[PDB]
RNA sequence: CGUGGAAGUCUGUUAGAGUUGGUGUCCUACAAUACCCUCUCGUGAUCUAUGUGUAGGGGUGAAAGGCCCAUCGAGUCCGGCA
RNA sequence: GCGAAAGCCAAGGCCUGUCGGGAGCAACCAACGUUAGGGAAUUCGGCAAGUUAGUCCCGUACCUUCGGAAGAAGGGAUGCC
RNA sequence: GGUCUUAAGGUAGCGUAGUACCUUGCCGCAUCAGUAGCGGCUUGCAUGAAUGGAUUAACCAGAGCUUCACUGUCCCAACGUUGGGCCCGGUGAACUGUACAUUCCAGUGCGGAGUCUGGAGACACCCAGGGGGAAGCAAAGACCCUAUGGA
RNA sequence: CGAGUGGCUUGCUACCUCGAUGUCGGUUCCCUCCAUCCUGCCCGUGCAGAAGCGGGCAAGGGUGAGGUUGUUCGCCUAUUAAAGGAGGUCGUGAGCUAGGUUUAGACCGUCGUGAGACAGGUCGGCUGCUAUCUACUGGGUGUGUAGGUGUCUGACAAGAACGACCGUAUAGUACGAGAGGAACUACGGUUGGUGGCCACUGGUGUACCGGUUGUUCGAGAGAGCACGUGCCGGGUAGCCACGCCACACGGGGUAAGAGCUGAACGCAUCUAAGCUCGAAACCCACUUGGAAAAGAGACACCGCCGAGGUCCCGCGUACAAGACGCGGUCGAUAGACUCGGGGUGUGCGCGUCGAGGUAACGAGACGUUAAGCCCACGAGCACUAACAGACCAA
């Protein structure tokens, strides 16, 4: 993938419960796998800011619940490092549901987004209200 | 830059930036300030802080 | 069928024992490409600070922008190249032939060496030249020492002696370049060999940690779950199978950790200077105040503060040299806090 | 609404009795059955001291072939016996 | 303090649950404290650990042999002067 | 099959059961995924009425499963605390010992060798360690068979 | 249908062990095999491209996480370059686990007149030992080579020190009617492994500072105890990972394969002699060890009545003993003091305010006061202590 322009300490694991920052009808998401990832023995597969993840819908509307869809990690509680040395962290851990062509499933994105996620997934950027 | 809590000049290549739920941004110079802020204490009421004095 | 996993720790830095010399010894030297010159320098580790730098790489999207880079401050005062050793090409490899010394010796050199009183620098020089005519001359290296007295933070006054190779053009021209350095007093600085922005190889004897268990020493697991509460916490499963009926040296066991020689490759020299510019407020923790000739090495450097580290022009660089980087800010903030 | 104060009733390391898990500690032990935490019962078919009765193919047994002095699908001692 | 509870302290008893000295005192072990982000992914199994907690107020479902369930759950309060 | 054995020929119920071999039975619930658990179906290898059947409030250090909460169980380990461990003074056992013994790789041999054969390696002594081997030490195998054994 | 290889499955035999070689699965840690799953290089195609299918060389590296089940196996999910198999007493209990198997208790079904049985199911159910030898990981003492200090050499030894993926340009290009859609090369990053380091982020921090509950010292001040910090808040140094830095290219020789020249065999022929190429594989390159390499090494200087070393003393860049490193008055080695740099967060006392209360009294607020208290770091500073002095030695 295209360089994030930041060093990330993966804050999520397979089985982690995160917030769905969009109007799709999905409220809570469960991390299943991380695109392009291959671990090591005993290691819980890790997910972080800017990673495209396969997800499960835990809480939401009946039509959206129990569905296995792709998503992009948009926010995380564990700090990330910007080239200017500064660390950046969020209030919660969040993701935006995405389709085959990396375009958001919803129309409106709830809460802020990292500038690095914007550089990578353009159609998610030009759908965001606040970019930090 | 200047710390959004205590008010001292943050050393470049140091510090953390907290991004709130609404989108607000709070730059911190140290862990001490992050901790005092999470305790519900306001900078103006703490005598050691630059904002207070 | 039980998952695969790479073995715990590398077998290339073995045996994991205590180093013979605290002074690092290079086992390889750079090629003979450019003009004649000494292929290395030495200094004393001070501590760490960060620096703000302007991106030099043309392939980087962030070219021209401000980047925060970690740096190790190393006090590098001028050394003295007291002699020139010559090697001959014998059927058993390279063997030392003779040495050409000096008259100008540093006052505190008699703390390590038995200082020469009666020497013949002309007859020894002739011996090296007859060996060059015979076509049996191997390589030319300089016996060199440091001046720890010039460093106030380092307690030792006993000079650290080491050999360094002279590489360059032809064997005839570098023989003469070597003799010129020696004859004066052997005084040379970091500037003479290195330029800021160049990739150097840093060798050092690591931080001593005494005897440590397999977990810290080889990076093996701790006992997990229920196995952690039975009386075994940080001990490996088994020392080997039933057959072979012996313990292999490849199985992760306890012993000496640290105080081993390491040669860290491709270390970018951010800045070479002289002054109190890289010093930390209140002094570098467990070292002191820097006010003299220094070097700013990008990233980490093996060994603790006060330890003698060595420099060598990169034998295997990956990137092309981007000379004299623009340093916009050097942190002087206290390392305490 | 009050009174009343029942209970093989409840909570309880009250005293006391017991002994679920840790398969912890110990395992040439402090100990030939111990140590710690955890846990159960604790006005009753309760617990306990002393005195007293039942004896070996016999006792005793809310029954596990449990227990009858570190000895039990037939105690222990000596003898039959070399 | 509800208390023959905890914790602290008298009266009284003791330093005899009877070998000591030294190393910032390493590995390893027994007991134990704290660990960012994640939160049972560990394991046969949440085993181990943790969480909750005293008291008052409000409020309390299915089922029920009408005794019970029930401290259900859930919510708020709590110091000093 | 539309009586025959041997008297009758399984009624209420419950049912893939702590009983169901086939079996991870089929359908459903739940999960990303559920040989689990629960519900329904159920021809039940070989359920079933005091050899008691069924149902069940309450009770339980009884067995299985699910959710919320919590957390070093785990990702993946770190630092610290106390007693040991290590060195010194004093005290002072035991287990074990055919002999020899610095081994390693192959081979051979009653087919599972530190000791035999061929090679390789190997200067002696000591300290600390975790336990690979001595088919390690501890117990005249509990299993199996045997004895014109015992109870 | 015929010929074999292996010793992973099962069966057969009864050679070895019954004065015992602990047993399924799992776990942890190490080595290996190749019949290759991925990665490298190749041949063929029912090879346009892309994607495949089949075959060859090849064991360097990798081959992961999860749901049911004790399960091995397997079924299933999502990731992946791929999620290969097998050997090592079905590797591994003087390592672990006890879920299964495998006693003594009990239930159900079946069988039995019955005691009881079951190659059925089910709940419960114990795991000893202080290492003599050997083996390896690390640490010392001696002897050999035959005075000392310093610097080296390199016989040999170890390594995976690197493996793999994504993206960008190439390029919407080659190719193809279209749909679709490459590569050489150059770049940016990710992942796994590896070694090191602490400026930064993070953890710890029973140093330290503060708040505060119970009780005791009459109150106050200031303290002890509440498990080895009563609890809560913050936290320096250090140690750390969740933090940061570093880990090629290129040569040489080959395999499969592509060829050149070329004869036996006037031609032909990549082979018979000769030669050019060509794998992540081999060698070198690179890192680590390494004068005990018995051919027991080399160089330079000092010295044989004196070079050097040991003890002693003050200490750590070192450290379980031993070892190692530095300093020792011609000195900043350690401590004291003073600064600096840091931690906490505003001291005791006094003044004013203070809901009230006749007054007594009064939780608390402000000021004095970036105060008080504290520091495992630095600097200054010979003030105290590195004194005295012994020994070995060609
Ligand atoms: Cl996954
Ligand atoms: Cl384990
Ligand atoms: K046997
Ligand atoms: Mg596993
Ligand atoms: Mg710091
Ligand atoms: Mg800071
Ligand atoms: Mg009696
Ligand atoms: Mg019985
Ligand atoms: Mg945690
Ligand atoms: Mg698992
Ligand atoms: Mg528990
Ligand atoms: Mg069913
Ligand atoms: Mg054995
Ligand atoms: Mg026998
Ligand atoms: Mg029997
Ligand atoms: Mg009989
Ligand atoms: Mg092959
Ligand atoms: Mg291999
Ligand atoms: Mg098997
Ligand atoms: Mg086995
Ligand atoms: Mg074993
Ligand atoms: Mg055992
Ligand atoms: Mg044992
Ligand atoms: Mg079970
Ligand atoms: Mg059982
Ligand atoms: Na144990
Ligand atoms: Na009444
Ligand atoms: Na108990
Ligand atoms: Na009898
Ligand atoms: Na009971
Ligand atoms: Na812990
Ligand atoms: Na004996
Ligand atoms: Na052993
Ligand atoms: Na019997
Ligand atoms: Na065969
Ligand atoms: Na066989
Ligand atoms: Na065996
Ligand atoms: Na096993
Ligand atoms: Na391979
Ligand atoms: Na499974
Ligand atoms: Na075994
Ligand atoms: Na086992
Ligand atoms: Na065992
Ligand atoms: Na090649
Ligand atoms: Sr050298
Ligand atoms: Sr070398
Ligand atoms: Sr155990
Ligand atoms: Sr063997
Ligand atoms: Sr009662
Ligand atoms: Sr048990
Ligand atoms: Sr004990
Ligand atoms: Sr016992
Ligand atoms: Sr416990
Ligand atoms: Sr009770
Ligand atoms: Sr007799
Ligand atoms: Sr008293
Ligand atoms: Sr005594
Ligand atoms: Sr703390
Ligand atoms: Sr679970
Ligand atoms: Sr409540
Ligand atoms: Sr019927
Ligand atoms: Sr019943
Ligand atoms: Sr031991
Ligand atoms: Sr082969
Ligand atoms: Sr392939
Ligand atoms: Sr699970
Ligand atoms: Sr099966
Ligand atoms: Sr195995
Ligand atoms: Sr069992
Ligand atoms: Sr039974
Ligand atoms: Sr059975
Ligand atoms: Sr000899
Ligand atoms: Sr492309
Ligand atoms: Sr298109
Ligand atoms: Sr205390
Ligand atoms: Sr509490
Ligand atoms: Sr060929
Ligand atoms: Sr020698």
């Amino acid at each position: 993938m295209e360089a994030l322009g930041a060093d990330v300490t993966q804050g999520l694991e397979k089985g982690s419960l995160i917030t769905c920052a969009d109007n799709t009808g999905a409220r809570e998401l469960k991390v299943i796998s991380v695109h392009g990832y291959s671990g090591t023995k005993n290691r819980h597969p890790k997910a972080g800011l800017g990673d495209k993840i396969t997800v499960s819908v835990t809480k939401g509307t009946p039509e959206m619940r129990r569905q296995v869809l792709e998503a992009v990690v948009v926010r995380q509680r564990k700090p990330i490092r910007r080239p200017d040395g500064t660390r950046v962290k969020f209030e919660d851990n969040a993701a935006v549901i995405v389709d085959e062509n990396e375009d958001p499933r919803g129309t409106e994105l709830k809460g802020p987004i990292a500038r690095e996620v914007a550089q990578r997934f353009g159609s998610v950027a030009s759908a965001a209200t606040m970019i930090v | 830059r200047e710390c959004d809590y205590c008010g001292t000049d943050i050393e470049p290549g140091t510090g953390t930036m907290f991004v709130h739920k609404d989108g607000a941004t709070t730059h911190f110079c140290s862990s001490k300030c992050e901790n005092n802020a999470d305790l519900g204490r306001e900078a103006r009421n703490l005598e050691w802080t630059d904002t207070a004095r | 069928p039980q998952p695969s996993r790479p073995r715990k720790g590398s077998l290339g830095f073995g045996p994991r024992k205590r180093s013979t010399s605290e002074t690092p010894r290079f086992n390889s030297w750079p090629s003979d490409d450019g003009q004649p010159g000494v292929q290395g320098f030495a200094g004393y580790k001070a501590g760490m600070t960060h620096v703000v730098l302007v991106n030099d790489e043309p392939n980087s999207p962030r070219e021209g922008m401000e980047e925060t880079v970690p740096v190790t401050v190393i006090e590098t005062p001028p050394m003295r190249a007291v002699a020139l050793r010559a090697y001959e090409d014998t059927p058993y490899g390279q063997r030392p032939l003779t040495e050409v010394w000096t008259d100008e010796f540093h006052s505190e050199l008699d703390r390590t060496l038995d200082v020469p009183e009666d020497h013949d620098p002309d007859a020894a020089e002739e011996q090296i030249r007859d060996a060059h005519e015979a076509g049996d001359l191997g390589d030319l290296r300089l016996i060199t020492h440091t001046v720890p007295d010039a460093v106030p933070s380092v307690p030792k006054k006993k000079p650290d002696v080491m050999e360094t190779r002279v590489g360059g053009g032809s064997v005839s021209d570098r023989l003469d370049h070597a003799l010129d350095i020696v004859e004066d007093g052997g005084e040379h600085a970091m500037n003479d060999i290195f330029r800021a922005g160049e990739y150097a190889d840093v060798a050092g004897v690591t931080k001593g940690k005494g005897t440590q268990g397999p977990v810290k020493r080889w990076g093996v697991q701790k006992r997990k779950g229920k196995h952690a509460r039975q009386g075994w916490r940080r001990r490996i499963g088994n020392l080997g199978p039933w057959n072979p009926s012996r313990v292999r040296s490849t199985v992760p066991q306890q012993g000496q950790t640290g105080y081993h020689q390491r040669t860290e490759l491709n270390k970018r020299l951010i800045d070479i200077g002289e002054g109190d510019e890289p010093t930390v407020d209140g002094g570098f923790v467990n070292y002191g105040e820097v006010d003299g000739p220094y070097t700013l090495v990008k990233g980490s450097v093996p060994g603790p503060d006060k330890r003698l580290v060595r420099f060598r022009p990169a034998v295997r660089p990956n990137d092309q040299p981007r000379l004299d980087p623009e340093v916009r800010y050097v942190s002087n903030e206290s390392n305490q806090g």
